[PDB]
DNA sequence: AAAAAAAAAAAAAAAA
RNA sequence: UUUUUUUUUUUUUUUUUU
C-alpha cells in the first residue's frame, strides 16, 4: 500500500526546513520518505527514489524555493510525481510547499503554479497546520503510533483554535459613579467659636479644619449641638467656591490651591461615606490601612440579600463579604469599591487572628471566580442602596452627595468563549 | 458605558526565524535561538541531595506529562526542546557534609548562621573554580529545607533544637547570589522539596508540595532557566523598534547601613546592530540618603544615565533615538532637569510610571472567566490602564486566579504616544527567562531590576557588579 | 497630629 | 529559593494646614 510522504526539496539549501517538517509529521504518525534521513548508504539512490515514488508514495510534498525551482534533481523527481499523478488519477498528489518569501508567484515553475501550495513564507505553523488540514480532508492514512504523543502535539499545533474574536462586550466594574455634588463648598471661619483642641471628626456632618476655616459642605450652623459657640456666626463670612469650578480646577489662588481643594473634598467624601456605613448598622473588620464593613449574622433575611448569598458557613467559621470604599477625583468622580471576606466563630465576633483570617479567606477564595464577586458586589451594594438608581451620602442637613448604586460599565470591542 | 481598547499580544521570535505568542509552545516546535552543545552541570551538597537531583534530570530527560495539556504544554525532554546535551554524567559533585550544615545550622543567631551556612557553599565552589581542572557552565545548590526554614528572617529556631557578620542579608539566597559576585559564577539554588518533592510527607498523607499536576511546568520552567543560566538565548523580542532603549529603576532599601539609603538599581534592554536584543542590568547602585526619599539626586542621576547612555553607544556606534525610562515610583522634576542636561537634543527622553495600587476590577457580565488580557482603557493622552493580567485563550484560563488589577500606566515626563508606551510594555512582559510562562504581569524590566537590586542590597563589599543577568535570577 | 496621594519589606496561600 | 499570581500584616516619606 502506498502510505508515504514524499518530500523533494534542495537538500544541501533546504535542508533543516525539510528535516523539521519531515520530524514533524513522523511525531504525527504519518509516514515520511526523504533522502536526509531515510535515504540508505550504498544504494543506487535514483532507483530507491524511483521506487519510492511510483509504488510507495501516497502524497507528494514539493518545498518550492528559489534555489527549488530550476534545478534539475527537483525538477526529475517533480516529473515522476507528475507521471504517478497521471497514472493514479488523483488531482492532489503534488502539493507544493512556498517557503521563500522572495519567490514570487510569477516566477514559480509552471507545473507547480498550476497546482495550489500551502503557505510557509510567514509561518511554518500555520502551514503545517493547513499540510495537516489538507491531509485529514483528503484522508492520507497515518498509523497512529503513540496515540498520545501524537494526539497532544496535533492539538499544539492545531495553538490556532484559541485566538481574540472580534465581538463587542460588556464589562461591569467596581466604580460607583458620583452622580451629584452640593452646589458650594463652604470654609466658615469659626476662629475662636471652634475649640482648637477638639476631634472635628466627631461632628456629624463631615468637616476639615482648614487654616481657622471649617472645611465642609454643609451648612454653617448645621453643627450647632457639638459647637455651642457657633450659634452666633455670620453667613457672610464664608468663602464659598463654586464646587463644579474645583472639578474643573479652574479656580485656583493664594487661599487655596487646585492640588489641595480637591484633596479636601476626597476626604470629605471618604468621612460622609464612613458615617452612611455608621447609620446603616453594618460592622467593621479594622484592617492594615483601610477599613471594610461586614454585615452581621441575621440582620438581613436568611443572609441572603436579592438571589445572592452575603454569608455562608464554613467548618466552624463563618464567611463574611464586606467591601471597603475610596473616593478619587484625578480621573473621574468615582468611589471605588473593593470586595474582602472576613470571618467570624459566632457570627457577632470576628477572629482575632490576622494569620487565621489570612489562611480562611485563601481557602474561601479559591473557587470564587468572576461571577462569584461581581455578584455579591452587586448585591451588597444593591442593599447599601437607598432608592432604584442610587444612595445618598449624608454630607449636609440640606446637602447630600448622590453615589449610584451601577458600576461604570466598559466596553471592548474583543471577546473570546468557552 | 466607556471605551476599552485591545493591543495585539507580543511575538517573541525563536529558531529559523519563526515567531510565536507562546513561549512553551515556540520551544517545543522550533527550539532556542543558539545552540548550546552541552550543559557540565556542577552540584554543591549531600550525598542523600546529589541522588534527588541525579532522579530529578533523569525525570526530565524523559518526555513529561500534565493532567490538562491544553493550558500547561507538556514538555517533550530536555535535548528534544534546546537541542543540547544535559545528562546526569559529569556532573562534578562537591561534599557539603550534614554534620558541616548541623554544626552552623543549630545556632540561636539568626544572621551567623546565615553567614556560615553561606560561607561552607561559597567556599567550595570557589575552590572548585580555582584549583581545578573541571569546566562548569552552572553550578546547582542543592539545598535542604530545614535550612530553608531557619535560614531566611523572622525565623525562630524552636528552644529545643538550639544547640549554640551582621553587615549581611539574613536571607540565605540573597547573600548567596551576593558574595558569589565578584567570581562571576552562574548558580541555581534548588530546594530538595522544588525536586523530587514526593518524598516530602506530612501528617495526612498528601505531599506537601503537591506538583503532580504540573510536573510539565515545572520542568519547563526549570529547564528555560537552566539553559540561560549556560548562556543559552531561549527566545528573543520580534516587535522591538531600532533606536529604543527602556532601563528600569526599582529602589530597594539598605538595612545594613544606617538609614536605608535607597540605593537604585536599573535592568536596560536595547537592540543591537542586526536584531539580536541586548538585554542586561545597568547597575552602578546611586546611593540616595534620606529614608524615604525614593529620588534621585542630580550627580547620581547624571551618573545613571550618563552611564546607561555610554552602554548604549559603545554597543550600536551612535545615541539612543527615544529612551523609555519606566519605574515604580513617580519622578519630580529633580531628576529630570538633570536627566536632560546628559541627553543630547536629538534623543528624546520619555518617563513613565507603572503601578498595581489602582483598585479598578473589571468583571464581566456573565461567564466565570475574567477579562481578556490585553484590554486597555486609556483614561487620557498621558495616562492609560493596561490588563496585562487576565484571561487568554491559547492558555486556556486566566493567568490571575482571583479578579486582577491592571497596570496603571501614566506617562509622568516626556510626551510618547500612550498606545505606543502600551504596546511595548506588553513585548517587555515576555522576556522573562527566570520562568516559562506564558506572559508576566509586570514588565520584565522592573522585574529584574528588582532582583539585581534585592542581590546587590544584601552584601556591603560589592565593588562593579557584573551586569549579565546570568548571575542573578 | 490629623489627613490624602505615593512608597518598600515580609509572610501566607494557590495555582501556574 | 522552579515559579507566577492574588491577598494580608506592617511601616514610611513628601505635600501643605494647624
Amino acid at each position: 500500500m502506498r502510505n508515504k510522504i514524499f518530500i523533494s526539496h534542495a537538500t544541501p539549501d533546504d535542508n533543516d526546513f525539510t528535516r523539521w517538517l519531515a520530524l514533524k509529521l513522523i511525531g504525527l504518525g504519518y509516514e515520511v520518505w526523504c533522502d536526509i534521513l531515510f535515504l540508505d548508504k550504498g544504494v543506487d539512490f535514483w532507483s530507491n527514489i524511483e521506487k519510492v515514488i511510483r509504488e510507495d508514495t501516497c502524497k507528494f510534498l514539493l518545498v518550492s524555493s528559489s534555489y527549488s525551482n530550476q534545478r534539475e534533481g527537483v525538477l526529475k523527481e517533480l516529473a515522476v510525481a507528475a507521471k504517478v499523478k497521471k497514472q493514479l488519477k488523483d488531482d492532489k498528489f503534488i502539493i507544493p510547499l512556498a517557503i521563500d518569501e522572495q519567490l514570487s508567484y510569477d516566477d514559480i515553475n509552471i507545473d507547480i503554479v498550476r497546482l495550489n501550495a500551502i503557505d510557509f513564507k510567514m509561518s511554518w505553523a500555520r502551514g503545517l497546520k493547513d499540510i495537516l488540514e489538507a491531509f485529514e480532508k483528503q484522508k492520507v492514512p497515518k498509523e497512529v503510533a503513540d496515540a498520545s504523543k501524537s494526539n497532544l502535539l496535533y492539538q499544539q499545533i492545531f495553538l490556532h483554535d484559541k485566538s481574540v474574536i472580534e465581538k463587542e462586550e460588556i464589562y461591569d466594574s467596581n466604580w460607583l459613579s458620583i452622580l451629584s455634588f452640593p452646589e458650594e463648598l463652604r470654609f466658615h471661619e469659626y476662629n475662636w467659636m471652634l475649640p482648637k483642641r477638639f476631634d472635628v471628626r466627631e461632628l456629624t456632618f463631615p468637616a476639615v479644619r482648614y487654616k481657622n476655616y471649617l472645611c465642609t459642605f454643609a451648612w454653617a450652623y448645621d453643627f450647632t449641638y457639638h459647637l455651642p459657640k457657633t450659634e452666633t456666626y455670620h453667613k457672610s463670612k464664608t468663602i464659598r467656591i463654586p464646587t463644579e469650578e474645583i472639578l474643573s480646577g479652574s479656580y485656583d489662588s493664594n487661599f487655596i490651591r487646585n492640588a489641595e481643594c480637591k484633596r479636601l473634598i476626597v476626604q470629605l467624601l471618604n468621612k460622609a461615606f464612613e458615617l452612611r456605613m455608621k447609620d446603616k448598622e453594618v460592622q467593621e473588620y479594622e484592617m492594615s490601612n483601610k477599613t471594610a464593613y461586614w454585615l452581621e449574622k441575621g440582620k438581613l433575611e436568611k443572609d441572603k440579600f436579592e438571589k445572592t448569598m452575603l454569608v455562608g458557613k464554613q467548618k466552624d467559621k463563618n464567611w463574611h463579604f464586606a467591601i471597603s470604599g475610596a473616593s478619587k477625583l484625578y480621573p473621574f468622580p468615582v468611589l471605588m469599591i473593593s470586595s474582602h471576606i472576613f470571618f467570624t466563630a459566632d457570627g457577632k465576633k470576628l477572629i482575632d487572628s490576622s494569620s487565621v483570617q489570612h489562611s480562611s479567606r485563601r481557602r474561601q477564595g479559591k473557587n470564587w471566580w468572576n461571577n462569584t464577586w461581581r455578584t455579591k458586589l452587586l448585591a451588597f451594594i444593591k442593599y447599601l442602596s437607598d432608592d432604584d438608581t442610587s444612595f445618598y451620602l449624608e454630607m449636609g442637613s440640606e446637602e447630600k452627595v448622590f453615589v449610584s448604586n451601577e458600576p461604570v460599565k466598559f466596553k471592548g470591542n474583543v471577546s473570546y468563549n468557552i | 458605558m466607556k471605551e476599552l481598547i485591545y493591543i495585539e499580544e507580543p511575538k517573541i521570535l525563536f529558531a529559523h526565524g519563526q515567531k510565536c505568542t507562546d513561549a512553551r509552545d515556540g520551544l517545543a516546535l522550533f527550539g532556542p535561538l543558539n545552540n548550546l552543545y552541552g550543559i557540565k552541570s556542577g552540584v554543591i551538597g549531600t550525598k542523600q541531595g546529589l541522588k534527588i537531583f541525579r532522579d530529578y534530570l533523569d525525570h526530565i530527560q524523559k518526555p513529561i506529562y500534565n493532567s490538562n495539556s491544553i493550558t500547561r504544554p507538556m514538555f517533550p525532554g530536555f535535548e528534544a526542546v534546546f537541542d543540547c546535551k544535559w545528562e546526569s554524567t559529569g556532573i562534578t559533585f562537591k561534599e557539603v557534609t550534614n554534620e558541616d550544615i548541623g554544626k552552623f545550622l543549630y545556632n540561636s543567631s539568626t544572621h551567623k548562621r546565615t553567614y556560615d551556612l553561606v560561607s561552607l557553599f561559597i567556599d567550595k565552589i570557589i575552590s572548585a573554580n580555582k584549583n581545578e581542572d573541571e569546566n562548569v557552565d552552572v553550578w546547582f545548590v542543592i539545598v535542604p529545607d530545614e535550612i530553608y526554614k531557619y535560614c531566611r528572617p523572622n525565623s525562630v529556631l524552636p528552644k529545643e533544637m538550639v544547640q549554640t557578620t551582621y553587615n549581611y542579608d539574613a536571607q540565605f539566597h540573597d547573600q548567596f547570589k551576593a558574595r558569589l559576585l565578584k567570581h562571576t559564577i552562574p548558580t541555581q539554588i534548588f530546594r530538595e522539596s522544588t525536586l523530587a518533592w514526593r518524598d516530602f510527607k506530612n501528617a495526612f498523607g498528601l505531599p506537601i508540595r503537591d506538583f503532580s499536576k504540573i510536573e510539565g511546568h515545572l520542568a519547563w520552567t526549570i529547564s528555560t532557566a537552566a539553559f540561560y543560566k549556560a548562556g543559552g538565548k531561549p527566545w528573543k523580542l520580534s516587535d522591538v523598534r531600532n533606536g529604543v532603549c527602556y532601563l528600569g529603576l526599582v529602589y530597594k532599601k539598605v538595612e545594613k547601613s544606617k538609614n536605608p539609603r535607597n540605593a537604585c538599581c536599573a535592568a536596560q534592554m536595547f537592540l543591537d546592530n542586526g536584531d539580536g536584543t541586548v538585554f542586561k542590568g545597568e547597575v552602578g547602585p546611586w546611593y540616595n540618603p534620606k529614608n524615604g526619599q525614593y529620588h534621585l539626586e542630580p550627580k547620581e542621576a547624571k551618573a545613571l544615565l550618563s552611564q546607561s547612555l555610554q552602554s548604549y553607544k559603545e554597543q550600536i556606534g551612535e545615541y539612543p533615538k527615544e529612551v523609555f525610562i519606566h519605574a515604580k515610583t513617580r519622578f519630580n522634576h529633580q531628576e529630570w532637569d538633570a536627566f536632560l542636561e546628559v541627553t543630547p537634543k536629538e534623543t528624546n527622553l520619555v518617563g513613565v510610571t507603572i503601578s498595581k495600587t489602582k483598585p479598578l476590577k473589571l468583571y464581566k457580565t456573565e461567564g466565570d472567566y475574567t477579562i481578556l488580557r490585553g484590554n486597555a482603557y486609556v483614561v487620557n493622552e498621558r495616562s492609560a490602564f493596561l490588563w496585562t493580567v487576565g484571561y487568554v485563550p491559547k492558555i486556556q484560563t486566566a493567568l490571575s486566579m482571583e479578579v486582577p488589577n491592571p497596570l496603571f500606566i501614566e506617562i509622568n515626563k516626556g510626551e510618547a504616544d500612550i498606545k505606543q508606551v502600551l504596546k511595548d510594555i506588553l513585548s517587555l512582559t515576555k522576556l522573562n527567562y527566570n520562568a516559562c510562562i506564558f506572559a508576566d504581569g509586570e514588565p520584565v524590566t522592573l522585574r529584574f531590576a528588582d532582583k539585581i537590586g534585592e542581590i546587590l542590597t544584601a552584601s556591603t563589599d560589592i565593588k562593579t557588579p557584573p551586569l549579565a543577568f546570568k548571575y542573578y535570577i
